[PDB]
RNA sequence: GCGGUAGUAGCAUGCUAGGGAGCAG
RNA sequence: UGACUGCUCCCUAGCAUGCUACUACCG
């Protein structure tokens, strides 16, 4: 309230009427000693009630901005997350086994499906019971999706090393059985 | 939109606009610079501007707050709140608030047009930080006056080494010469399609580059000016004299290629920086080399500004040094391909300011610095920041091709804080041992700067011609000719027999142009052909005003070939101090 | 979150923020210690923060608690209180508080660098808990300070025994390797076994303690643990048991010993009970008497080090079942000799390092003089034990008070177990003075062991004495002594059977460089731990102040059995001391 | 004697936001 | 790892209205 520009009235007015109550002050100057305090306080009371409101509508913006720049700095975060993996699953492509199937289309439209099948180099089955393994994977090598895949891991649901001598037929019950083939793909 | 004021450093998130690359002004700071210029919009978070319908008033100074948006006097609500007051414009982070006394630099630095020389000087005496922001504005402010012109429209083609091109409206002919290398990109229906590196010759028509375009229809020449990106890391760091030899491992033998050379190791070992001062031709290309294979136990780089200088360093590399060992950077501008490109793991790596891997060193030369601005010796850091570092090249050469002081001349010291730094402490070293080249070049620049400090080695058989011929000069449209330069070339060549194998200097291309075209003489740069200097050659007059030649401009002209040095006085150039022979023309 | 004051014994929910350890503070700790000592910051459930965008004003100082979080005065929605205010600060148990009449604790210890004599001096005078305190805020600053050193690296691999280091540049590095480095390797992103690396002498040679396998860019830096608060005080009160009831004493006797029967119906009874010996006096051959006789005592042995046990486990397993031990080892040097893996018997040995808490009927460990009161309290907190028996000396082989700046202090005022025993009296005899010889043990009885040990053992006039000067030449970063080793070896070639012995020496570089053209072990000076030699060579310096300030190696002394050597160089130890003086050719 | 106007403190209603929790398909 | 909707209880901060006393000028 220092630098509100009423304060130098009430100031004065205080003093003029305050500190003048020793001498001795009749009943015309009684009227100054009151009506002039007066008026000049409600001036400053209606100067503090203003201040008081422009105090917080600053208090209002100085919040409402750091959250503006929070969010910025934010969305650049996620702009350089979605870029660096749509870059990343890119270098991925075997660009000569898939731009042998675009080419090969009509107007270089294909379905989704068949991409994995026909140009993946990895498979990787998941296999129920023991009578499922020797209809599909027996053997070091099996035949899916018209080629031929070599074995090259059996890992289980524990994620332990199985070999594929673990693997009998009364054996069986002594394997975390959701079993995990991962083969690669030949010639 | 928060981050260091340009100045204090101190986390602000205001940004004013005069300044065209906008930096971050803190708080208070903007108060000065902002008030104590026209420099008045400003921008924080928000953009600042009487959001009231369709306005037009600005200056923060007089806009106030209010409501959540903005508003001068325009239409302020009856809760305003002045946004400009007590030393400090409303912004994020009010209490880190500092400013500091230095919108002085600021200020000056800020309201200069960059017209006159005082521009330069009051821009050389500040501190690091508005060194950087001076050099970035410099950048800016050339560039966008560069760009300022049309495009080429082509649509036919006759035949090769013919064009018909034919500027915009209101628009003049982009400058001859190529140091603004025509970099063009047309257009097919869309986007922008590659042309290649180009350059023009006169308004017949040689192409001197290395390419071949399918240009017909539709083609569009334009003048590429790529996006500056700010500068961060600093140009140097203070030095500090050790006594341990960390890392570093001596021969155990000695690789006699030079005498002179331990003294370098003594002299330059020691400190954090240094200089190579050398005079033209006493080892200013192949110390280095020396260098190099005197401590292969070092991490040792190698950084250039011009594609044309590569001849010295590249015709003794494949002399006594291997492929392999080497590293090179091109990527797909265009230069050599005989050593391995893409190799970030290497001995001796050679690359140039345009393109960088990020990585660090412990010793790296930089060619031509003479040539280069502090923009770019502080990119060259920021890209590549290494321990030590050595500027090949002296400030007694040209400038740098700074087409924006005319008026003035530039002299040595204000060409980079590097070129001055070494002339207040002192140099670090002196060289007089001129490898292949007579001893006038010695005896000249001994009288003219080094005070008779090396001493001339080879005899003055008194071989140079000097004679008393002026010349006329006449100006007609933007390119200059010469008429006494048609006729003096074939007067001087009537009855000589040793310079018929001779090459030709161009300091004006035009007239070089025009003379190969009236007679025919291969074209030879005179700013990117240092090391480059044929033994047999001759000095054309060319030129009769101050645009080009008036004090350092001849120095490392007049020692280009090797035993006949034929060099005409040309202007009031020194002929009045020293003696000369001289053929009498018939 | 709710630990204790126990600078004041209350139960708290504090903490000093900006402190070493941030360690539970009153209401009326924290009230004073904020205001002179800027510690203007306090942890609580909670951090006393701004707690609105941006602020970065956090001073515990008027910050006003309001609307469920702590605002501040700058920006003020104030409509609340000051977090203190009327002599103590907001927080639980802020009824329940008792007070300290001794402001300037951490007014005096949380701003000092920890090695001022007068906060040792003062620490000497306080109770048990806040002692304990103390030890534990050296070993957190030990800890604090540990991550403020260098690291190395290699970046080169080349040929064995041929390799270069270096370490830093520009901050202010000299380590006694006393622990070595073992950091963990790496080669491109991910941590790579390297092992444990030993760097002695340093091209720059290079020893190998084991056989490893060097890749490109392998780091070493060490981490370290945070010691962990304990439960349990370090001394107990005296308090006589009421018979030796409770015990299974055995039928049979030894007699090679006259102070057998007596002293062991006083540990009978007799609770706790401390000495002042040197190396072997009882520590050899009494744990085994103790042993046999008692057996169903659940004696627990254990020492600083597993080099120690060694001593007694080489011939513990001869005349004793070979389970009558039993260690863990961690997966320090060591040995995988007994039965590992095995916690559970009756002679269950320990280690300072780690062990399982079951049971424990007698305290008995080897030279517990290389820490703090730290150890006594792990062990008293590890196991609680009917009996103590403190074997060995607390000024033994002590730690090295990290960066010293002030002299040294006087032994007499050690943390707790040497002013009490020189204040009250010794409390037991005890005496072996089988092994070492009288020349040793009359000066050392007559130095601090005034009526302790009596020469038993005549001498075979063998010590070596020559008074010599020398003259001292340092450098920049080192210093080598010319005439004291050199007059060292011609006094050697005097004598045929002098090329059995060790090299060992208070600087190890020294003795490395010496040995490469003398052709002997390399040895260090840490700890030697019950490993006692007939023929040794001693060496100090720099006396002046690393070696010639205390009597630091006087217990340490006693290695040899019919004589020692150790040349000195001042006028203190020697006024009647009577070593074979000769003189110099 | 009364009315109007502008601040201040105190008690309930509705609405707009934030936080924790419960149920249903 | 934790979806989309709807209802509802309790606590805190802000805005406007509703009967009063206090101020002070004004009638
Ligand atoms: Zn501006
Ligand atoms: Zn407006
Ligand atoms: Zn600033
Ligand atoms: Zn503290
Ligand atoms: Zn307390
Ligand atoms: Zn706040």
């Amino acid at each position: 309230f220092s630098s509100l520009p009423s304060y130098a009235a009430f100031a004065t007015a205080q003093e003029a009427y305050e500190q003048a109550v020793a001498n001795g002050d009749s009943e015309v100057v009684l009227k100054k000693l009151k009506k002039s305090l007066n008026v000049a306080k409600s001036e400053f009371d209606r100067d503090a009630a203003m201040q008081r409101k422009l105090e917080k509508m600053a208090d209002q913006a100085m919040t409402q901005m750091y959250k503006q720049a929070r969010s910025e700095d934010k969305r650049a975060k996620v702009t350089s997350a979605m870029q660096t993996m749509l870059f990343t699953m890119l270098r991925k492509l075997d660009n000569d086994a898939l731009n042998n199937i675009i080419n090969n289309a009509r107007d270089g439209c294909v379905p989704l499906n068949i991409i994995p099948l026909t140009t993946a180099a990895k498979l990787m089955v998941v296999i129920p019971d023991y009578n499922t393994y020797k209809n599909t994977c027996d053997g070091t090598t099996f035949t899916y999706a018209s080629a031929l895949w070599e074995i090259q891991q059996v890992v289980d649901a524990d994620s332990k090393i199985v070999q594929l001598s673990e693997i009998s037929m009364d054996n069986s019950p002594n394997l975390a059985w959701p079993l995990i083939v991962t083969a690669l793909r030949a010639n | 939109a928060v981050g260091a004021c340009v100045l204090c450093n101190s986390q602000t998130s205001l940004r004013c606009g005069a300044c065209i690359r906008r930096p971050f002004l803190c708080c208070k700071c903007c108060y000065d610079h902002v008030i104590s210029t026209s420099h008045k919009l400003v921008l924080s978070v928000n953009p600042y501007v009487c959001n009231a319908p369709g306005c037009d008033v600005t200056d923060v100074t007089q806009l106030y707050l209010g409501g959540m948006s903005y508003y001068c006097k325009s239409h302020k609500p009856p809760i305003s709140f002045p946004l400009c007051a007590n030393g400090q414009v409303f912004g994020l982070y009010k209490n880190t608030c500092v400013g500091s006394d230095n919108v002085t630099d600021f200020n000056a630095i800020a309201t200069c047009d960059w017209t006159n020389a005082g521009d330069y000087i009051l821009a050389n005496t500040c501190t690091e930080r508005l060194k950087l922001f001076a050099a970035e504005t410099l950048k800016a402010t050339e560039e966008t006056f560069k760009l300022s012109y049309g495009i080429a429209t082509v649509r036919e083609v006759l035949s090769d080494r013919e064009l018909h091109l034919s500027w915009e409206v209101g628009k003049p002919r982009p400058p001859l010469n190529r140091n603004y290398v025509f970099t063009g990109y047309r257009v097919t229906k869309n986007s922008k399609v590659q042309i290649g590196e180009y350059t023009f010759e006169k308004g017949a028509v040689v192409y001197r580059g290395t390419t071949t375009y399918k240009l017909n229809v539709g083609d569009y020449f334009v003048l590429t000016s790529h996006t500056v990106m700010p500068l961060s890391a600093p140009t140097l760091v203070p030095q500090e004299h050790y006594v341990r030899i960390t890392g570093l491992y001596p021969t155990l033998n000695i690789s006699d290629e030079f005498s002179s050379n331990v003294a370098n190791y003594q002299k330059v070992g020691m400190q954090k920086y240094s200089t190579l001062q050398g005079p033209p031709g006493t080892g200013k290309s192949h110390f280095a080399i020396g260098l190099a294979l005197y401590y292969p136990s070092a991490r040792i780089v190698y950084t250039a500004c011009s594609h044309a200088a590569v001849d010295a360093l590249c015709e003794k590399a494949l002399k006594y040094l291997p492929i392999d060992k080497c590293s090179r950077i091109i990527p797909a501008v265009e230069c050599f391909d005989k050593f391995k490109v893409n190799s970030t793991l290497e001995q001796y790596v050679f690359c140039t300011v345009n393109a960088l891997p990020e990585t660090t060193a412990d010793i790296v030369v930089f060619d031509e610095i003479s040539m280069a601005t502090n923009y770019d010796l502080s990119v060259v850091n920021a890209r590549l920041r290494a321990k030590h570092y050595v500027y090949i090249g002296d400030p007694a050469q040209l400038p740098a091709p700074r087409t924006l002081l005319t008026k003035g001349t530039l002299e040595p010291e204000y060409f980079n804080s590097v070129c001055r730094l070494m002339k207040t402490i002192g140099p670090d070293m002196f060289l007089g041992t001129c490898r292949r080249c007579p001893a006038e070049i010695v005896d000249t620049v001994s009288a003219l700067v080094y005070d008779n400090k090396l001493k001339a080695h080879k005899d003055k058989s008194a071989q140079c011609f000097k004679m008393f011929y002026k010349g006329v000069i006449t100006h007609d449209v933007s390119s200059a000719i010469n008429r006494p330069q048609i006729g003096v070339v074939r007067e001087f060549l009537t009855r000589n027999p040793a310079w018929r194998k001779a090459v030709f200097i161009s300091p004006y291309n035009s007239q070089n142009a025009v003379a190969s075209k009236i007679l025919g003489l291969p074209t030879q740069t005179v700013d990117s052909s240092q090391g480059s200097e044929y033994d047999y050659v001759i000095f054309t007059q060319t030129t009769e005003t101050a645009h080009s030649c008036n004090v350092n401009r001849f120095n490392v002209a007049i020692t280009r070939a090797k035993v006949g040095i034929l060099c005409i006085m040309s202007d009031r150039d020194l002929y009045d101090k020293l003696q000369f022979t001289s053929l009498e023309i018939p």
